[PDB]
């Protein structure tokens, strides 16, 4: 369950970045 | 938008409304009595919340 | 006038922009402005092109007084007769900067009319006042410009910005009898202060979001995570220790809020400014370098002198680094 | 147990979007040397009430430092409260604050000083002074030198506010234009060691005096 | 992204360079067989290994400071050749300034072909207090001198037009000078570069001893 979490973490914060990464990507147009 | 004769007659009623647009006075106070008195309360506070809550009728017939 | 606008290429404060003068801002500004200003790199003395663009709005600003003119008077270039016309010119600056028009609606006034300053009327049009001086009109003036101000600090910064702001996008003419509708509700006295508790209350809490906003723009999230530089650094400890404690050696409803919390700790301390924003109104940044007004009645006594960096330029701080030289 | 304390500060952390806006007003704050308000009028009249009670402890010390504003500031703001209340008297319990009664806190910038002198220096010229190897000494500070001029300026400015308005207080009262009856002389200077002077008054003598 | 596709063209390339160096170190016996498919290979090498110093001509090679122009029509006489010369110089309001020349056949055509190399070549100069310069001091060119005096805060900007427009934009506020002898452009361009870069600011006197104060 803990190594689910661990995994959970590396998910929820890749996500995040990637996320942000492609909102100044989207906000470098104008 | 609108017709020519609706923004036509819509800077009429803004020239119309605008005049006026100074302090106007149709607040008469007359109410003398704890009667009248409450009785001229109730008149106008139902005569404000109508006004601004036509006003914000108006603010959802436009944000439609 | 317009025509100075759309020479200037852009908007010269115009009053009531009737429907063709619309259509030609809107053409000239997109079209013109944009074209020449944005993207050309001219030999065409740019540094000269911006410095006839800005020795020609600020006349219009202070009326019709050439300020080549006020350069040339000293030696200087510029800065200094700046901040003395602003420190006053006790009309054209001070009746505009608190409540009225600088044209010859707030000249002429001292000419005819009265500002008696510590009771005195000083009427030269020129004045330059500072460190302690009585600002008031008389009486015959208060009985109509109490009413006048009263209508102005309304129908100009309520009314207009209210009608604007919303109601907007699609048409412009229907704006217009929106206008009619709210002038009707605003001539009424009591709603004057039910306006005042109304829902107003939800687009101020919307203008500190925005203004939020316009902070994040340079930082005030990289200050904030600084400040709280550890919390975040606690809450990852949390997450980790927490693991290499309990299991991999209530868990899951740690595993649960720890996620929640810390990944929302990193949203909030790392959201990069999506701004993407449609317009923007302008703030009426009133002068507290100067002391305001008994409003009840116009005594305006002044308290101190003007900076540089909070005076109302219709220009940005570019080309105004080029005219005043400041930091 | 710790797990869930830990939640709870994690918690007291997530829900912390006003540390975001103290911090908008502490920047704010640091960019003018300046703070981030407008006392609302209500500190204004309740400063003038506060003073106008206790004109023997409510200094313009602890007054203008209470509500951190500019000395004179608070100065007018005590005369104009003041001669609002005498007219209020005057104009009856009509009492017109409409404008006033604006407390919503988007259509204003109204951007207030508290410390003073903080744009910039009173120049820069770029000027050096070198001291030899062994210095054995110690260096100065430049924001430190900087708000030792700021304080040189802010009495001086002080003091000349004062002055200034002092003599409008006095000047409410007086006679500035075409009416005069001028027979006193003000007897006076001695261009050498003038620190002393008289008058002279009417078809009188006097002297002396002043 | 600008990584990925770095090492993208390098994959590229390193596949040229295998097939390449195979079909090389075949030198021994018949010939066409090979060479055919050298020519093909090679040139797809050169049309991908170009596009590295493609590159620099529009978005990146290409900051976002400003640039200004200078330009004029040099000549050759075979029948009546008529080209374009033409300078540009990039700033950023805090210092980096850098030049660059260069010609083509057309005006717009010459600003261009330097517009993409002003941000190459950079000399970094050092603004003492963020509006003015460190001190007063005379640099020269071949015939064209240069005299830099400071003005404390407020006079503003006492300069020509092609030196006004390198000390405005390298974040300069209060600089008077004296440009004298030859009034060309291209000299008075690289005597500001010859000059600014003259200036040995006190972190820079603190070659010996002593810690230069600045009176406070």
């Amino acid at each position: 369950a803990a190594a689910a979490a661990a995994a959970a973490a590396a998910a929820a914060a890749a996500a995040a970045a990637a996320a942000a990464a492609a909102a100044a990507a989207a906000a470098a147009a104008a | 938008a609108a017709a020519a004769a609706a923004a036509a007659a819509a800077a009429a009623a803004a020239a119309a409304a605008a005049a006026a647009a100074a302090a106007a006075a149709a607040a008469a106070a007359a109410a003398a009595a704890a009667a009248a008195a409450a009785a001229a309360a109730a008149a106008a506070a139902a005569a404000a919340a109508a006004a601004a809550a036509a006003a914000a009728a108006a603010a959802a017939a436009a944000a439609a | 006038r317009f025509q100075t606008c759309r020479l200037l290429s852009g908007n010269v404060w115009n009053r009531e922009l009737t429907i063709i003068q619309r259509r030609i801002l809107r053409r000239l500004r997109n079209r013109k402005r944009s074209i020449k200003k944005r993207k050309i790199y001219p030999k065409k003395y740019l540094t000269s092109y911006i410095q006839l663009q800005t020795t020609r709005k600020l006349p219009f600003f202070y009326g019709d007084l050439p300020i080549t003119e006020m350069h040339r008077g000293t030696k200087r270039t510029s800065y200094i007769p700046f901040l003395l016309n602003l420190e006053t010119r006790f009309d054209v600056i001070p009746l505009r900067l608190y409540f009225l028009e600088t044209i010859p609606q707030a000249r002429q006034l001292i000419s005819h009319r009265r500002v008696c300053v510590n009771k005195g009327m000083v009427s030269i049009t020129h004045f330059k006042l500072s460190h302690g001086d009585i600002i008031s009109f008389q009486e015959n003036n208060a009985i109509i410009r109490g009413e006048e101000i009263r209508r102005s600090f309304y129908k100009e910064i309520l009314v207009e910005k209210i009608i604007g702001k919303l109601l907007h996008q699609p048409l412009r003419m229907w704006r217009r009898s929106k206008t009619e509708w709210f002038h009707l509700l605003k001539t009424k006295r009591g709603c004057r202060l039910l306006l005042k508790s109304r829902f107003l209350q939800q687009l101020r809490s919307s203008m500190q979001e925005e203004d939020l906003e316009r902070t994040k723009k340079f930082g005030s999230e990289k200050v904030c995570l600084g400040s709280s530089f550890a919390e975040h650094k606690r809450m990852k400890r949390n997450l980790l220790k927490s693991l290499f404690l309990s299991k991999r050696r209530i868990s899951p409803i740690v595993y649960n809020s720890s996620l929640s919390l810390y990944s929302n700790s990193t949203y909030c301390f790392a959201s990069p400014h999506k701004l993407t924003m449609k317009r923007r109104i302008k703030r009426i940044e009133l002068p507290t370098h100067y002391l305001e007004v008994n409003y009840r009645t116009p005594k305006a006594v002044v308290f101190y002198g003007p900076n540089i960096g909070h005076i109302p330029h219709d220009i940005r701080l570019k080309d105004l680094n080029l005219l005043l030289w400041s930091r | 147990i710790e797990q869930d304390n830990r939640q709870g500060r994690a918690f007291v952390d997530g829900i912390k979007q006003r540390m975001m806006e103290i911090s908008v007003l502490l920047k704010q704050v640091k960019e003018p040397g300046a703070r981030g308000s407008y006392l609302k009028d209500s500190e204004k009249t309740e400063m003038y009430r506060l003073h106008k009670e206790n004109p023997e402890v409510y200094t313009i010390e602890r007054l203008a430092k209470d509500y951190r504003i500019m000395r004179q500031r608070v100065h007018a703001i005590l005369f104009l409260k003041e001669d609002e209340e005498e007219e209020e008297r005057k104009l009856g319990r009509p009492l017109d604050d409409s404008v006033d009664r604006l407390l919503d806190e988007y259509p204003e910038f109204f951007i207030s000083h508290d410390r003073e002198f903080h744009v910039a220096s009173l120049n820069y010229k770029p000027d050096f002074k070198v001291m030899p190897e062994g210095w054995d000494g110690t260096i100065k500070d430049m924001d430190e030198v900087h708000y030792e001029i700021s304080k040189k300026e802010d009495d001086m400015l002080y003091e000349e506010f004062v002055r200034r308005f002092e003599f409008n207080k006095m000047k409410w009262r007086g006679e500035v234009m075409c009416h005069k009856y001028s027979r006193r002389r003000s007897s006076e200077g001695w261009k050498i060691t003038v620190e002393k002077l008289g008058a002279k008054g009417k078809r009188g003598a006097g002297g002396g005096w002043k | 992204e600008r990584d990925d596709i770095l090492l993208e063209k390098l994959n590229a390339i390193d596949k040229k360079l295998e097939i390449k160096l195979s079909e090389l170190d075949h030198t021994f016996g018949k010939k066409g067989k090979r060479l055919e498919e050298e020519i093909r290979e090679l040139a797809e090498d050169r049309n991908a290994l170009t596009e590295k110093k493609r590159q620099p001509l529009y978005r990146k090679g290409y900051d976002v400071h400003v640039i200004d122009v200078k330009k004029v029509c040099k000549v050759t006489k075979g029948g009546r050749v008529e080209r374009y010369t033409a300078l540009m110089v990039c700033g950023n309001y805090e210092g980096i300034i850098g030049y660059a020349k260069a010609k083509a056949e057309t005006g717009q055509s010459a600003m261009q072909k330097a517009y993409e190399k002003c941000f190459q070549n950079l000399h970094y100069v050092e603004r003492h207090e963020e509006h003015t310069i460190a001190h007063a001091i005379q640099t020269s060119y071949k015939k064209t001198k240069l005299y830099l005096w400071p003005a404390p805060t407020t006079t503003g900007m006492k300069a020509g037009r092609v030196v006004k427009t390198i000390l405005l934009l390298a974040g300069f506020k209060n600089i008077k000078s004296k440009v004298i002898g030859s009034r060309n452009s291209y000299n008075t361009v690289k005597a500001v570069l010859k000059a600014l870069n003259a200036v040995e600011t006190p972190k820079d006197v603190q070659e010996k001893f002593g810690r230069t104060v600045v009176e406070k």
